[PDB]
């Protein structure tokens, strides 16, 4: 009538496995694929699909942490710890009988003083760029080598202060970054404006345009007066040669077009009218677009034309027949990159002074893969912080506090749940153990230390990973997403009351 | 064999019943399931525990058929079932093994349902019925401690309207109800108060192109199965119709254009792609009827229904209203919400109190729950058996200290001793008389339930024992199993 | 490495097996000989003695608790709990590194404080009866059935009262406890004075003798012979048939001087000549002296002859001769009695009334041996109580009385201390929950009841061992040595660090 014990094995096998990953110090884990594709990472967030699980019951746990740290994104591995000590020191006491309800009503009563107790320690400011500095410095760090962080954290943050509207949140979409194969990182700049993915490899492209404008093309040189791509009927001789005409006519009855509505916004396309097609367009009316200043471009993607149309003004529909002039795509400058092999074009100074791209770039798959989620993960925790106006401090620094708190309050709360609020105290203080027991110091030396600092101050001090001293973790910049600590209680304590209340596993 | 069968039976009653024996009361412990292929599932329910996992015993697989057939007769209480079929078919191996036949065993056990029936409409608290008072108490008492209590204050009186929507006046008085007639209008979209209560038949499907009478002042509604062609050449089934002079006609075929042109000359509406489900409640609240055979034509083939008709497209989407219908016993009611993951819930809960309220209008009586009714009747069984003799007393006896299952898992899953508290349980309703105690399920502390605030229904708790006390008979009058396997 | 966790494994299995037996309402064990002999018994120093041990490092243990145990009173099985449990709060926190000398000093520091609380916790009651009774009665319903301990109570506490009056720290010599097989065991009380084992073969020499003398020298009624010629009756029998002879001589000429000291000291028949003799007298010359008046009597051991010196006084010595009257004693009444077929010597109301000896009557062996064990217990208790003058509360109390002290004075000491002190509070909460366990109530429900009373109270509370609720063990009654308690810390720090401070195991 035990399971209670295999669940609660399984899940510090599966803490075991994710420890030593956490703070700027962790240890990467190598994921190898079957075919024999590689990868390096550290977070838990992608960690947590890893191949195999092994065990089922730490496949529930990865799957529901997983589902539910897609919120925030940067509790997974301090999730996966706290459940798995808050699972054992529930057993020290399972183990002398005394069901686990009441140790679920004990972990429920801690978890309230917990959330009450964070939201005195959270500090609240007029948080400028610095701020954003330093959060966006210590979410980078603990994803990607520490020396690299540092360069990528300026590219996030003034990206973030330009889309900054309002108290609005930012969007997915306003942000995007870009893939490239260039031999070096070379840093990673930021763009204001869209990137375009690709584009046409004819010499005489025009470079430096200014208030230029555009508009999207689907089909244009496969069949006649029609929309609809596909094989040529050869059989058919009416159509053949409609189709061969479908070459040069059915696309010089809509450059006509183009070239008088750019003739009447601009002398001879004085503002360099520009033009973007979803496929290859014809040579002979690539070449006239050449040379009449318009820049015929193919390989266009689905996810341009939409996040260009609200940024760069007017719509940028796939389909043709212009007709009313509304419908162009101003943009104030655009410019053709074409470093190495590959050839971009960034559109500035479009409809918009935000919908900002970030320029991530070194060698092949297996660092670009870290450098894409390592600032996705620096962006999402500087958005939260943009979001909240409350930010606490890190390196363990608040769950101290919180210990101490629960303690303070233990005798409050009668019956066995004294004791449940106990063991979630005592398990509450595994991470700053694990931080100090992967910088290679003594784990319950600086423990010790710091808890004795914080009784004689009441100073919120936290570990430090140069030196194992306690540090005060606000004058040090280290600071944490207030969100992501709320998420993090409400998930271990529910996930731990969940493993908790099991038995008899069965065979379906 | 003998009785080797009999007691293989009853330790797979046993071994299936200790299964989901821990998962009852507001406390219910959790169970895993482990597929083969690795998957793992969090499951409160045992009903769900029950139909996933697999069995391979007749008697296993009987007693989950008769948990079913009352989950979906009268509601909630299979766990419940279970567990007392479960204890009295363990208890009775005792008198199994005493060489003493299985014939007086089920009479005991027959006696001692019959007193517990008895013993049961005696200890049970009176309900006012139509009053909303305590209407709202049964709410607070049984129609919590689900996924309602944030959505109580709308599904009280979504239920205290929809009471009034399903009676049949057969033989005395609004004693007969119907379960699936209610018009349920389960849609996602909008906010959660939207949903509301109407006199009538909602029908999801309308004619293609309404530039037609549709609606007209008193719908005098005929069925059909026939399907509407282009003409004679059928416009004879719509000149044999013009005989009777309807203004509505419900067919189950598609119409056409012209086909409604030629069923405007007669002033009918009809209807396509509709569901069975659909028109058997249409033909409930509107008193229509359907037939087609000329010779059986006379002047009843036309049946007055609805009063007033209307159509509204709420959403782009082609609704039919049918309001004052002339049978009030198939009613719309409207459901509205984002998804469909609680109201489902709430919505068969409040169907569940539906039932509450029917037998209410029956026997408008509640037990105490929380273990005081069991405690209750196995103190009126221990009481009784002491005037009464003969070898048979062992079985009544046993049956009453039986089923105290119930007090015992509910303090038992909470952390309390079950040793303790039973005995104190007993001991204050034994010698205290008037009052019928409970466990409370949340802190395992004796409370007298008359101030808690928990009771159940006369009828479910009466349907389970009576399943339970049928359970247990069946499987001990089963003599052999072999008949092959 | 894993000697330690070998070591940890054994004294916890050890714990486990002597758990069932703390406190009054313990379940008793059974110990059957390899012959086929049943003990039956639950002191502690008993059950260590004479179990069958296999794992070496218990019988380690065993050895050096029973060898502490033997000076003071008793508290075994609460040693040996205390060590167990210390043992697997110190493994706990080892598991995770904390090298085992900073566990020890944390249980040296833990120690010092727990002896300076108990130094403040001590009660200096006076002398009186009924403190006594209560610690007769608490040292006693904890051996044997609780009726058989409310009868024996009022014996020991009576015998040590009586003893007590040198106001000298006596016993053991002073008080001895006959052994008889009577069906009826209630017959139990005490024999102020002096009960012979056996006496010998006499057709009613005096019966009640009343006032008499004691002299004892080892009379030689049945003198050595020379029966020790040359191996046995070889060729030359003459030897040992004939010169076996003229050594009855020496035996009549024994017989006049017992005649002339009796009519020399006495003054006349009366006023019985007591004498006792190690070896058989023959029942001729018994009968001639008996006639006489003169209490004749043999076969005896020497410990009752020791007894009678300090008690009635006499030499002792097979050959003798009429010696001078000095080593005389009398006595008041020198009855002899006689249960169905072994007579009994009352030596009583004799000089030097310390000398005092203890009746019982138990049905058979085992049960009599049982009485035996738990008199002499309840006589070592309450010497030590009346020797210390001090007593503190039972049934706990003291245990978690001392923890609070021990918790509140965690943070005062410094470095990784802090986790023994800890390690050391919690195994000393180990007492009230085991005896909570065996009165069959919950573990850590009556601890925190406990707990909770003695919160807001400040006063000693213990557990109240038939309800479970908490109760002032200096009402109720319930009492300890204090002597007890300073050699149970003492003991068991010492064989806890000892343990602890091992790290390999290596054959010899
Ligand atoms: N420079 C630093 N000093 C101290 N602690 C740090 C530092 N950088 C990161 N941390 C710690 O790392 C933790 C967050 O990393 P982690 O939770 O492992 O991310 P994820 O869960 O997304 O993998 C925080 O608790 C924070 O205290
Ligand atoms: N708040 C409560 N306190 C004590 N007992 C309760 C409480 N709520 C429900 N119960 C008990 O739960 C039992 C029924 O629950 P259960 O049968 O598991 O639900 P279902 O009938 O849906 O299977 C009843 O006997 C009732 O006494
Ligand atoms: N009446 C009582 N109620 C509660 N506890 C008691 C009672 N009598 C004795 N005890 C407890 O029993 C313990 C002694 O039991 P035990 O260890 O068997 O004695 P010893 O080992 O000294 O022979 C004491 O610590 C005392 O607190």
């Amino acid at each position: 009538q035990a399971a209670l014990a295999v669940n609660i094995s399984a899940a510090r096998g599966l803490q075991d496995v994710l420890r030593t990953n956490l703070g700027p110090k962790g240890t990467m884990k190598m994921l190898v694929s079957g075919a024999g594709d590689i990868k390096l990472t550290k977070d838990g967030n992608v960690l947590l699909h890893e191949m195999q699980i092994q065990h089922p019951t730490a496949s529930l746990i990865a799957k529901v942490a997983t589902a539910q740290d897609d919120i925030t994104g940067d509790g997974t591995t301090s999730n996966v710890l706290i459940i798995g000590e808050l699972l054992k020191q529930a057993d020290l006491y399972i183990s002398e009988g005394l069901h686990p309800r009441i140790i679920t009503e004990g972990f429920e009563a801690a978890k309230e003083k917990a959330l009450q107790f964070l939201e005195e320690v959270k500090v609240s400011r007029e948080m400028d760029r610095e701020t954003l500095i330093d959060v966006a410095r210590t979410s980078l760090r603990t994803k990607v080598h520490a020396e690299l962080a540092d360069v990528l954290t300026e590219a996030v943050v003034d990206s973030i202060l330009a889309i900054k509207k309002q108290d609005e949140p930012i969007d997915l979409f306003m942000i995007e970054i870009m893939e490239m194969k260039h031999k070096s990182e070379t840093d990673t700049s930021l763009i204001r404006g869209l990137v375009l993915d690709h584009g046409a490899r004819h010499p005489d492209m025009k470079k430096r345009v200014e208030d230029a404008y555009i508009l999207t093309c689907n089909v244009s040189l496969e069949y006649e007066k029609t929309e609809v791509n596909s094989g040529f009927f050869y059989k058919s001789a009416e159509e053949r040669e409609k189709l061969v005409k479908a070459e040069r006519k059915f696309i010089e009855d809509r450059v006509k077009k183009i070239i008088e509505l750019k003739r009447k916004v601009c002398g001879d396309s004085d503002k360099g009218f520009v033009v973007i097609n979803q496929k290859g367009i014809d040579p002979f009316s690539l070449d006239a677009l050449s040379k009449e200043g318009i820049v015929a471009l193919r390989r266009a993607k689905r996810r341009n034309m939409e996040r260009l149309t609200l940024a760069c003004g007017g719509v940028a529909l796939n389909s043709f027949d212009d007709l009313s002039p509304d419908c162009l795509g101003h943009a104030g400058l655009v410019y053709e990159y074409t470093l190495g092999e590959e050839k971009f074009t960034f559109i500035e100074k479009c409809n918009n002074p935000r919908s900002v791209t970030l320029l991530i770039k070194g060698p092949n798959k297996h660092t670009l893969t870290q450098i894409k989620d390592a600032v996705r993960d620096g962006l999402r925790a500087v958005k939260n912080a943009i979001d909240d106006g409350c930010v606490v401090p890190g390196a363990g620094a608040v769950e101290v506090a919180m210990a101490e708190a629960l303690i303070k309050h233990k005798p409050s709360v009668k019956g066995r749940a004294q004791l449940g609020v106990q063991a979630f105290a005592d398990a509450l203080l595994i991470i700053p153990k694990v931080l100090a027991q992967n910088s290679g110091f003594d784990l319950q030396e600086t423990l010790v230390k710091i808890q004795a600092e914080h009784s004689e101050s009441g100073q919120l001090v936290g570990v430090d990973l140069n030196t194992g001293e306690p540090m005060v973790a606000a004058e040090v910049g280290v600071w944490d997403n207030y969100c992501v600590k709320k998420q993090l209680l409400h998930s271990c304590t529910v996930i731990a009351t969940n493993i908790l209340l099991v038995d008899e596993i069965m065979r379906a | 064999s003998g009785r080797k069968v009999q007691s293989g039976n009853i330790n797979a009653a046993k071994t299936i019943a200790d299964i989901i024996r821990t998962c009852l009361g507001p406390k219910s412990m959790m169970k895993m399931l482990l597929d083969p292929m690795g998957g793992i599932v969090m499951t409160n329910d045992g009903n769900a525990i029950l139909r996933e996992i697999q069995v391979q015993h007749p008697a296993a697989k009987s007693m989950i058929e008769i948990s079913r057939t009352q989950d979906e007769e009268v509601g909630d209480g299979t766990t419940s079932v279970i567990i007392l079929a479960g204890e009295m078919l363990s208890v009775a191996e005792h008198f199994l093994e005493q060489q003493m036949h299985p014939t007086v065993v089920i009479s005991a056990y027959r006696k001692a349902l019959d007193d517990m029936i008895s013993t049961l409409k005696k200890i049970s608290i009176p309900v006012d019925i139509s009053d909303s008072d305590m209407m709202l108490n049964i709410i607070n008492s049984s129609i919590t401690t689900k996924a309602i209590s944030r959505w109580s204050s709308l599904a009280c009186n979504i239920a205290l309207d929809a009471v009034k929507m399903v009676q049949f006046e057969e033989n005395g008085r609004k004693e007969i109800d119907i379960k699936k007639y209610a018009r349920v209008e389960k849609i996602p979209g909008g906010i959660i108060e939207d949903s509301c209560v109407l006199r009538g038949v909602m029908i999801n499907k309308d004619v293609t192109h309404p530039r037609m009478r549709r609606y007209i002042k008193n719908p005098r509604i005929v069925l059909l199965d026939s399907s509407l062609e282009y003409k004679k050449g059928i416009q004879q089934l719509c000149e044999d119709i013009i005989q009777l002079k309807p203004d509505v006609v419900i067919t189950e075929k598609g119409i056409s254009d012209l086909a409604q042109h030629y069923l405007m000359r007669a002033n009918i509406t009809a209807i396509r792609r509709v569901r069975k489900t659909d028109n058997n409640r249409i033909a409930r609240a509107c008193g229509a009827r359907i037939v087609s055979r000329p010779e059986e034509l006379r002047e009843d083939d036309v049946g007055t229904g609805a009063g007033l008709l209307e159509i509204k497209k709420i959403g782009d989407e082609y609704f039919t209203f049918i309001t004052d219908c002339k049978d009030p016993k198939a009613c719309t009611i409207l459901l509205r919400g984002a998804s469909k993951e609680i109201l489902s819930e709430v919505e068969r809960n409040l169907q569940d109190a539906m039932q509450v309220c029917r037998n209410v209008l029956l026997d408008p009586q509640l037990v105490p729950g929380g273990g005081a009714s069991e405690m209750a009747v196995a103190h009126a069984l221990t009481e009784k058996s002491k005037a009464m003799t003969g070898v048979e007393q062992w079985p009544y006896r046993a049956v009453a200290q039986a089923l105290e299952v119930i007090p015992r898992t509910l303090i038992q899953n909470c952390g309390a001793s079950t040793i303790r508290l039973l005995t104190s349980l007993r001991a204050k309703h034994t010698q205290e008389n008037c009052e019928t105690w409970g466990v409370n399920g949340e802190t395992g502390t004796l409370v007298d339930m008359k101030e808690l605030g928990i009771w159940e229904p006369l009828a479910v708790k009466l349907q389970t024992y009576k399943t339970a006390v049928e359970t247990a008979v069946l499987l001990l009058r089963i003599d052999d199993i072999v008949s092959g396997h």
